[PDB]
């Protein structure tokens, strides 16, 4: 398990994986402060614009 | 009184200086990171800011003036601690969650949650230092030192070692050990100050390091790139906060922490040992100490690796032929019930003596002297106190009345002059030199070492003067004398509280200055100022240990210094008073238990009617009326023949009685012997069966430490192997004895013998939980008496009486024993080593005794360093290894009883004791002076801490940070 975690820290330990991660959480948290109540209207009427839109052949 | 406003409400303020500890007493939620009630303002961290006057300035040292305006939830004042607490994490990588320090307790990790701060202006940049862990018990992390400074200001004016500076020119500023030496080859007494004071993990013990919780273990390279991803991911602290508080939890079922009493030395320090099963983690002191505090040595803070050595003996072992079966515990209790069955009832029970260990609680010294008559029907029980408090106890007795000291080491401290003879406190009871040192750098008070060798307190003490070999009772009775005949005596004192002055007087006529000069070498001048000082000086703190008492006269000079201060008048004084410096961890207790064999548990003489019928209602056995014998004159009286069994338990008596070539020939002329040690000691060695101890952190019981202060222990681990707490195996070889003790835990006994002990009459277990202490006198309310002699003395009449004493010869062989050998002990080993040696650490510290010889000497019997030596007298030859120092001077050599082969001191000592209390004169040593080796290994490594040159400077000198044009102070960078 040392060896295990090991590599898995060795090759996390990029900047890249780190800015995912961190990326990810953030993306979290402003997906929690989007109030989503107003946006079932929104989801609505985006369904029926996609209905509209791919009906026309 | 000070009227004060705090928050917009009105307080009052009390008697504290700064407004920090208004506010924690308001329970304002100030940050507080470099703070620490026992340190004191430090101001280096400058997170306490808070509006004073309205204007930004540190609540740590801000002083309460009357009428001012408090206020903390001000959005400067809040802005203010974040800068400044940013830029303490500039400096501490705080990965709390990986990190050993998190067990609740880190101040960073706990201000930093209670500040609720989720980012960091200056992020953390590691500085260019790597982490020192050249010393053996705690390391030192530069990277994440925030340079708080407490575990300097602890090094320098708590513990005053004075090892530890700051390097505030440096660019990265950082902790320093004498001039930037590495910890171990530096001056760093390992008392543990700076473990213990620091906030964050930066001085952490190497105990802790890597075993402290779960995920700490995780090796470093593997564990830095995990810490540098968290860095990476995590916006906010908070939630990582929230998952190293239940890290924190994760610790908390696996981290074992509980309350003990030190056993080494007389202090008794307590303190929590945070322990992981069955190794010792951490030893942790708290605030809420009585006896230290925080405070703490070597041997109590880093010296609990004998616990876990694997020499400690699990089984009882039987002296089978030649060997020591290793034999089951149901047939060796047979095996001693039979013996001592069959040597009472053929020789009587006048033949039977037991010797219980100073070591031990007071339940298990009780249960010695109950075995010994409330079982046997003896009277011969004694202790190490036959050779170390015995004089003292009985000087106290002769003019106070009552054994053990004065007061508290709070009242140590608060004394204006402490008159320390004898005594090498510095490295014997470190907490109490501690104590007295800070209040000479700090409060001001002087001190007066008088004792032949030089030690750390002697070169740093106010008026060092070295007497003769036992020549204190000279230099004393003349500065009573002159203090009692020139008016600066309490004359009040004397008249209301003492008794017998004229006679004492006519004792001392033979006694004058010229005198005590021509006796003890020392020059006029000297003795008449500090008779001076102690004539001025309004409260006196006399202490005086084995340098004194352990003398042929040791008792008659006890007696002269407790009247001493009886004539200045200072007991009943808070502050002042005798504090004869009880050395082992219990030696008090066991004392006050009935090991001496002429008294009785509650310090009660034997031969009295109302307390042997008293015993004998309680215990239902009748009390020997015969006083049992001294432990000195054991040996003698096996060689007469008297003698036949000893039952000597915790105590290795073989080897530091005196002249151990006659407790050797006493020994194999002895039938039965039965020996009760934790490891296989030299007393261990000669024994017809040995019975295996457990050491004060697997058993509980109570520890009355120097200062008559009864603190109860708590059971550390479970004892090792199936070996039991050494009051257990007294009450299982009492059972076979027919005794019928029922006693499930020790809480029974203490119980019962604070019923037995006017003295202990309100010592009870639920008065003694937690931290909590009382000092014996008790009463049977519970109110114990943190004085002596506040209001009345124990006499009848209610006054003291001086005893007329005068200078007993010592008994110096002469002649051919010219070289002077004086035998004490070292601060990092105890005794022989029985329990430090197991420590590794203390062992690279000193891994072998040595002989301290003096620069002048060295040169007439050309000796150098490193070089194996004899000492010869008509007692026994020793060869041990040299030091070249000037701690001794001319003839008079120090020979540290750290070894316990055939270099121990005690060969050399011989069977010559005090009259009144045949306590042998170890003190009183002389042999030869023989070359062996010119050139060999010095014993003495560098990395001792006695190699160091400490730096002595008051407080951290935050001056010198301040001074600094990069620092910047967050009260004015907010403006
Ligand atoms: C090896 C690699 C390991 C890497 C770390 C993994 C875990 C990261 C922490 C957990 C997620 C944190 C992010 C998040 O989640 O959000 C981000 C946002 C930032 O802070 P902001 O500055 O934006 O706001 C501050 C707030 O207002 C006041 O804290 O919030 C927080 O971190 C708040 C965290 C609250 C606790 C953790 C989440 C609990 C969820 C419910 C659990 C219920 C259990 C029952
Ligand atoms: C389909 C299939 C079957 C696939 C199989 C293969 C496959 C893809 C498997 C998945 C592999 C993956 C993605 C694994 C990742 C998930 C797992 C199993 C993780 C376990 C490994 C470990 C040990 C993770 C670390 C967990 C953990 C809580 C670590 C501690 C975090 C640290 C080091 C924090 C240090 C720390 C820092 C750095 C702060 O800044 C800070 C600031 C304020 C307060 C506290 C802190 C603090 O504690
Ligand atoms: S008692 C005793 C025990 S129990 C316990 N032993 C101990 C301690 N600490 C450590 N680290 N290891 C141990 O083994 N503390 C406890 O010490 C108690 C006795 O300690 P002392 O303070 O008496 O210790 P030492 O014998 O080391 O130091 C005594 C000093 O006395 C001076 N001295 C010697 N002969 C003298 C004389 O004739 N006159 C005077 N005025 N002084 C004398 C020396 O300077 C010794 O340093
Ligand atoms: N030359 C010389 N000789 C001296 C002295 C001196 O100054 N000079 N000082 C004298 C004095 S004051 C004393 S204290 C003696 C020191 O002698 P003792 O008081 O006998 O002390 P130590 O050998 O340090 O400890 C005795 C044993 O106790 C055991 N032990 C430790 N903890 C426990 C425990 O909890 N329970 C039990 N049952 N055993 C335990 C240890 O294994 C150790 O072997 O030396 C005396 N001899
Ligand atoms: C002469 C221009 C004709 C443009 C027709 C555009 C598409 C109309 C129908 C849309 C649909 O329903 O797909
Ligand atoms: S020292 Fe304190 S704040 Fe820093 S990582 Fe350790 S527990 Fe966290
Ligand atoms: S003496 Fe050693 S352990 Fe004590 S504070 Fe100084 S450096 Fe720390
Ligand atoms: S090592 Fe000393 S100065 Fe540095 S953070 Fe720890 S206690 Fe403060
Ligand atoms: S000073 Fe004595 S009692 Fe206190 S911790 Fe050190 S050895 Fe233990
Ligand atoms: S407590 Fe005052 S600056 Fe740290
Ligand atoms: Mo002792
Ligand atoms: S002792």
């Amino acid at each position: 398990g040392d060896k295990v975690l090991d590599i898995l820290v060795k090759k996390a330990d990029t900047e890249e994986t780190a800015n995912t991660l961190k990326n990810l959480l953030l993306l979290f948290g402003t997906l929690g402060m989007l109030d989503v109540k107003q946006l079932e209207p929104l989801i609505l009427k985006v369904n029926a614009g996609v209905a509209s839109a791919v009906e026309q052949k | 009184k000070k009227t004060i406003t705090i928050n917009g409400v009105e307080m009052e303020a009390s008697e504290e200086q700064t407004v920090l500890q208004l506010l924690n007493n308001s329970s304002i939620e100030v940050p507080q990171v470099c703070y620490h009630p026992s340190l004191g303002p430090i101001e280096t961290c400058d997170t306490c800011i808070v509006s004073i006057n309205g204007e930004l300035k540190r609540s740590c040292s801000a002083e309460l003036k009357d009428g001012d305006v408090i206020d903390t939830l001000s959005p400067d004042v809040k802005k203010a601690q974040v800068i400044g607490m940013d830029k303490i994490l500039y400096n501490h990588e705080l990965y709390c969650t990986v990190c050993d320090y998190n067990n609740g307790g880190c101040e960073i990790h706990n201000t930093v949650k209670e500040m609720k701060i989720n980012h960091q202006s200056i992020p953390f940049d590691h500085k260019p230092y790597h982490k020192d862990e050249s010393h053996p018990f705690y390391r030192y992390d530069p990277d994440q030192c925030i340079l708080c400074g407490r575990c300097v200001e602890a090094c320098q004016d708590v513990q005053v070692t004075e090892t530890l500076t700051i390097d505030w020119e440096r660019k990265r500023p950082r902790v320093i050990w004498d001039n930037d030496v590495p910890i171990n080859e530096s001056s760093c007494v390992s008392c543990g100050h700076c473990s213990t004071v620091c906030p964050c993990n930066a001085m952490m013990e190497k105990g802790m390091e890597g075993e402290a919780g779960y995920l700490t273990g995780i090796n470093n390279e593997t564990l830095r790139p995990m810490i540098e991803i968290t860095k990476g991911v995590e916006t906010g602290y908070g939630s990582i906060l929230a998952i190293s508080d239940m890290e924190s939890a994760m610790r908390d079922e696996r981290i074992k922490k509980t309350k003990t009493v030190c056993t080494y030395c007389g202090v008794g320090c307590s303190f929590d040992v945070w322990t992981k099963g069955r190794d010792i983690l951490k030893v942790e002191p708290q605030e809420e100490a009585p006896a230290n505090g925080i405070s703490t040595c070597v041997k109590g803070k880093f010296g609990w690796d004998f616990v876990n050595s694997e020499e400690r003996l699990t089984k009882p072992l039987i002296r089978e032929g030649d060997h020591f079966r290793e034999a089951e515990w149901e047939e060796a209790l047979l095996l001693i019930a039979s013996k001592f069955t069959e040597l009472k009832e053929a020789f009587g029970p006048d033949s039977l003596a037991f010797i219980t260990s100073s070591k031990c609680t007071n339940e298990e010294s009780y249960l010695m002297q109950k075995l010994a008559r409330g079982v046997i029907g003896t009277n011969n029980v004694d202790n190490c106190s036959r050779y170390c408090q015995s004089p003292a106890t009985a000087g106290l007795f002769r003019t106070v009345g009552y054994g053990g000291d004065s007061g508290s080491i709070t009242d140590i401290a608060q004394a204006d002059l402490v008159l320390i003879i004898g005594s090498n406190t510095s490295e014997s009871h470190p907490v109490l030199s501690t104590r007295i040192k800070r209040a000479h750098k700090l409060r001001g008070q002087k001190v007066i070492v008088a004792d032949i060798r030089k030690h750390e307190m002697a070169e740093r003490s106010d008026l060092f003067v070295q007497p003769r070999a036992g020549s204190d009772i000279v230099w004393l009775n003349a500065i009573a004398k002159y203090l009692i005949e020139n008016g600066k005596a309490d004359e009040r004192f004397l008249r209301e509280r003492v008794n017998g002055r004229d006679e004492y007087v006519k004792s001392l006529a033979p006694y004058t200055l010229e005198y005590a000069e021509e006796k003890t070498g020392i020059d006029q001048e000297t003795l008449i100022q500090m008779a001076e000082m102690i004539g001025q000086a309004d409260s006196v703190c006399a202490l005086w240990a084995m340098g004194v008492t352990q003398h042929i006269g040791g008792s008659d000079t006890s007696t002269a210094i407790s009247n001493l201060l009886l004539v200045t008048g200072n007991y009943g004084k808070p502050g002042a008073g005798s504090y004869p410096l009880r050395g082992h961890n219990n030696v008090q207790g066991a004392s006050d238990f009935g090991s001496m064999p002429d008294r009785l548990p509650g310090y009660e003489k034997v031969t009295d009617e109302q307390v042997r019928q008293k015993y004998e209602r309680v215990w239902g056995v009748p009390l020997p009326k015969e006083p049992g014998m001294t432990n000195h004159e054991m040996i003698e009286k096996i060689h007469s023949g008297q003698l036949k069994a000893m039952y000597v338990k915790g105590e290795e008596m073989g080897l530091v009685d005196s002249n151990i070539n006659h407790v050797h020939a006493a020994y194999e002329k002895l039938d039965f012997f039965v020996v009760q040690d934790i490891f296989l000691s030299r007393t261990a060695e000669f024994a017809d069966v040995v019975l295996p101890a457990s050491p004060s952190l697997e058993k509980e019981g109570t520890f009355t430490n120097t200062e008559r202060r009864i603190q109860r222990l708590y059971q550390v681990f479970e004892p090792l192997g199936e070996s039991k707490p050494d009051w257990q195996i007294i009450m299982e070889v009492a059972n076979k004895l027919g005794a019928g003790w029922l006693y499930e835990h020790p809480a029974d006994i203490m119980e019962e013998a604070a019923k037995l002990s006017p003295i202990y009459a309100g010592v009870t277990y639920e008065r003694l939980e937690g931290y909590n202490s009382l000092q014996w006198p008790v009463n049977a309310d519970g109110k114990d008496s943190p004085l002596l002699f506040t209001e009345r003395f124990p006499f009848p009449d209610g006054k003291a009486i001086l005893y007329p004493v005068q200078w007993t010869e010592p008994k110096e062989f002469g002649e051919e024993y010219d070289i002077h050998v004086n035998n004490g002990r070292l601060l990092e080993h105890f005794h022989e080593g029985n329990l430090t040696y197991k420590s590794k650490g203390i062992s690279e510290k000193t891994p072998e005794v040595f002989l301290e010889i003096s620069p002048e000497l060295a040169a007439e019997r050309g000796i150098q360093d490193g070089t194996l030596v004899r000492l010869t007298s008509p007692f026994g030859n020793v060869k041990v290894k040299c030091l070249i120092t000037d701690r001794v001077k001319g003839k008079e050599v120090y020979l540290p009883m750290n070894d316990s082969g055939e270099a121990a001191i005690n060969l050399l000592t011989g069977s010559h004791a005090d009259k009144d209390t045949d306590t042998p004169a170890y003190k009183e040593t002389s042999a030869k002076m023989e070359i062996l080796k010119h050139d060999g290994i010095s014993p003495l490594p560098k990395i001792n801490h006695r190699n160091g040159n400490p730096q002595p400077q008051i407080g951290v000198q935050v001056h010198k940070k301040w001074a600094r044009k990069d620092y910047i102070f967050p009260g004015d960078a907010v403006k």
